């Protein structure tokens, strides 16, 4: 019932900015979080950073602080993340995934994108 | 042998339970929460080898109140005039005093709109800061609202002006209040101080970030308070005792002037400055905010044995974050604080004053939702007030190799109450019970 | 009228049961706020109704006769009625004090049996 | 708890009275939703009082001191008490109900008046 | 079922007492009405409960054993039972009035308590 | 008066009118009337009388 939907994305050039995105769907913008996790081929996982809707908190792994970037517009339920100059290692996959939360703590993700 | 039953009647005894509150206010009304329900006699007993558990994050009137503040707004709030034929194209050359870069709305943007007679447009002008107005495409000097693109702007009443009147609840027939007393509790786990009163104490419907201000103040020593069921956590509480004074002054002179929209109803805005411009401020004692600061270190450090501890100034979101964000007389307040927590530590009386520069904006949301922005009236004059703060929201990024750091946060409303209800926890007693004894009827 | 409520809690149960009679009178005292006091009025009069069924109406202290029996588990009990105080009491007996309410309807019934015929007349 | 709501309905008169208890506990509980609940307190308070007037609180089967008499209507009744059950009962006598209480108010008032004599000292 | 409400005010006390029951069936029942109607319950519960408590809500005149005494000033009232009719009497004593109940849990709760070990069995 | 207010026409179907109206007291109230044809509107009465 719930989606989530992205657009961008496709080939770049090496060392040039790049965009991508997630719509979200109508289950409730202000009661979640989101994450942004990427897969590079026949490898592990690792996760980027997360950003909260409500107030536009971002958070960012400890070995990309300088490059990545995040912010969100509630007024059409829209995230927008940048990446300044990739890197060759960076080419892989990338997903948008919401994250299930108490008052208190984080937990498991449910609905992968 | 042969012992039957006995049936005893409002024996002790309760359960967990939630249920709905009654909110009383001062004697001294407003002028539900106007001028009753009426305000009681405390009181407060304390018991003999009570032993009950508590839970801050799972209490239930944390919510109720969330529910009652924005109803109240709502309730005050409906039927003021609405903005809406304001909201049309602006021309904004604004040049025309000695000094214009630090507000850029000036006198003499100017815009159409309507008139007592209806069906003949006039020509008006008022004053603006630049954060509550945006730039259209193409054309620099055409501007719009910022919220109108996408919702209807309420003026806040004039003769009106909700302010912080304690409110205290007050558990309705049938059920008890317990409240705990022990001063080195954690907000979660057992107490043995238990006790039971006829209704809490006052509680102030206060709003900030990055701390909490003109709220009550500890007991014992400094507190922290955290969920524990993964190190993840959302937001971390510290409660101070020491109390740290704080002051802020708005020192140009706002000067009142207002438009008039038949079917009349009456608008305000800015208009003539007065005085000398300059910037708004706050003021602090270096010597007590380094001393808190360390004291907190020296207990933060209990739950993180041997990293090292520093501390940097928020990042990113809007400015409801990325600030502090507190209100006195009756507008709002934006204040940088990289400052203030530009520091660190490893382990092993009012000299030195300190600056902070602020802005205010007019435009403000309810600091979580969207299409209901507010819109609020200049204050004539000048404005300030004194204030004291008594405890910090804190946020963790990821810990990396041999030191941790934490970080100013705490933009949903949620948390403020839940620094100020640890204590309650509300239950339902079950008057009836059974037992064994030998009395025969004798009849 | 308010002072020293749910004050015995904790005690011996037998001077527990010497403090029953203040907190029998535990009725005093947005725009959702008519309906606690009708749940509350409610609530007490379910109970202070289900006491007319075993004889116990004016009595805040009661017999009946129904013999007890171990399948409620069993304690000696002459010794610890001074000891586990009533919340733990509470939680030992609740799994079955709704099948005891059965007993007790039976019994009544038959009483009334034999009422059937010794009330009234000239 | 509910089970066998008017169950024994259409019964013997007599069985029909042995089964009282199962319907004596029914107390319970747009946006005016509060009126219904309010209604049914209140009904079973006022059709409560009136057996607290005639000396019946704790009592679902009763008696009192007042003769029956013919003006009424009459029957044998010692055999169609366990014909006619209980709703044919009800047309029959229902025209004069209201008449009856009348006698009933003096039947507890003349008792309680004898009684006022002894009540309590020492 | 309305007739005579308040009638026997003003009478002598003896006869005045000959006349309670009736008044005791007064029970019944803008956007402001439903709080009206909960008023006149809560306010009939909370006087019916506390002759429950004084071991008296079976009867509309009732005594317990605690003795009267000058402290709450002090007349013959023999002759008094007449002149005063009832108005005036609700003057002379109230400001004792909110005294005299704790009088009456004490004896009443000691009652209960010899009444504790006497009350069913086999 | 459009120069400080809305104005509201009366519904054409509908016109309120002088319907008399009489008050209840609700469950444990009671009216009293006095009856004395001199009464001054202030001051005691001696012809008291109680009404549904």
């Amino acid at each position: 019932q719930v989606r989530l939907a992205q657009y961008g994305g496709g080939v770049k050039r090496l060392g040039a900015t790049m965009t991508l995105s997630c719509v979200a769907s109508g289950y409730t913008f202000n009661d979640y979080y989101i994450h942004w996790v990427r897969q590079a081929p026949g490898q592990g996982f690792e996760l980027l950073g997360y950003i909260d809707p409500a107030n536009g908190r971002p958070d960012y792994a400890g070995a990309l602080r300088e490059r990545l970037s995040f912010y969100r517009d509630k007024s059409m339920e829209t995230l927008y993340m940048d990446l300044r100059s990739l890197r060759y290692d960076d080419t892989a996959m990338y997903y948008c995934v919401r994250n299930v939360g108490t008052a208190g703590s984080l937990l498991h993700y449910d609905h992968w994108g | 042998e042969n012992l039957w039953v006995t049936v005893y009647y409002g024996v002790p005894v309760w359960k967990e339970a939630k249920t709905t509150l009654f909110c009383a206010s001062d004697a001294k009304a407003y002028e539900t929460h106007a001028c009753v329900p009426t305000d009681p006699n405390p009181q407060e007993m304390v018991l003999k080898n009570v032993t009950e558990n508590f839970n801050m994050w799972k209490n239930d009137m944390v919510d109720q109140m969330h529910e009652d503040v924005i109803s109240l707004w709502d309730q005050s709030l409906k039927p003021c005039v609405k903005l809406t034929p304001l909201c049309v194209t602006l021309n904004c050359t604004n040049a025309t005093a000695s000094n214009s870069s630090i507000i850029e709305g000036m006198k003499n943007c100017s815009f159409n709109i309507t008139t007592e007679l209806r069906d003949k447009r006039e020509k008006k002008n008022a004053l603006f800061y630049k954060l509550d107005i945006v730039q259209l495409d193409g054309n620099s000097s055409q501007y719009r609202l910022i919220n109108c693109n996408t919702s209807v702007i309420t003026q806040a009443c004039p003769k009106v002006s909700f302010d912080p009147i304690p409110i205290h609840y007050c558990a309705p027939a049938g059920y008890a209040i317990l409240k705990c007393n022990n001063k080195t509790f954690t907000g979660t786990g057992p107490c043995n101080n238990v006790s039971t009163v006829q209704c809490t104490h006052g509680i102030k419907p206060v709003v900030s970030t990055q701390l909490l201000l003109n709220g009550s103040l500890a007991e014992g020593e400094i507190i922290i308070r955290s969920e524990n069921i993964t190190k993840n956590v959302k937001t971390i509480i510290v409660h101070l005792n020491e109390s740290v004074k704080i002051e802020c002054t708005r020192p140009n002179n706002k000067t009142r002037t207002s438009i008039r929209i038949g079917p009349g109803q009456w608008f305000y805005a800015t208009g003539q400055v007065i005085g000398d411009i300059r910037e708004a401020y706050c003021n602090i004692n270096e010597s007590k905010w380094n001393e808190t600061l360390q004291r907190v270190s020296k207990k933060l450090k209990e739950y993180f044995p041997h990293k090292n501890i520093t501390f940097q100034p928020s990042s990113g979101g809007d400015l409801e974050i990325t600030t502090h964000s507190f209100n006195c007389g009756g507008e709002f307040f934006y204040c940088n604080t990289s400052s203030l927590f530009n520091r660190t530590y490893m382990a092993n009386n009012s000299t030195r004053t300190i600056t902070i520069h602020c802005r205010i904006k007019q435009i403000i949301n309810m600091w979580q939702e969207v299409g209901r922005a507010m819109y609020a009236p200049p204050i004539a004059g000048n404005i300030t007030c004194i204030s004291n703060i008594t405890g910090l929201l804190l946020t963790r990024d990821y810990g990396k190799n041999n030191t941790e750091t934490f970080r100013p946060g705490g933009g949903n409303m949620k948390d403020n109450w839940r620094s100020e209800l640890y204590k309650y926890k509300v239950v339902k007693i079950e008057p009836l019970g059974v037992a064994p004894t030998r009395c025969k009827r004798r009849v | 009228v308010f002072l020293g409520f749910l004050g015995a809690a904790g005690s011996t149960m037998g001077a527990a049961s010497m403090t029953l009679t203040v907190q029998a009178r535990n009725l005093l005292s947005g725009i959702k706020q008519l309906q606690a006091r009708v749940l509350a009025v409610e609530r007490y009069l379910r109970d202070q109704q289900l006491l007319g069924i075993w004889g116990c109406s004016g009595k805040l202290i009661c017999c009946t006769n129904v013999p007890w029996n171990s399948s409620w588990s069993n304690r000696n009990l002459s010794e610890i009625w001074d000891n586990m105080t009533w919340l733990q009491w509470d939680k030992e007996i609740s799994n079955y004090t709704q099948i005891i309410y059965g007993l007790l309807e039976e019994s009544q019934n038959q009483q009334e049996k034999n009422e059937q015929d010794l009330l009234a007349l000239d």
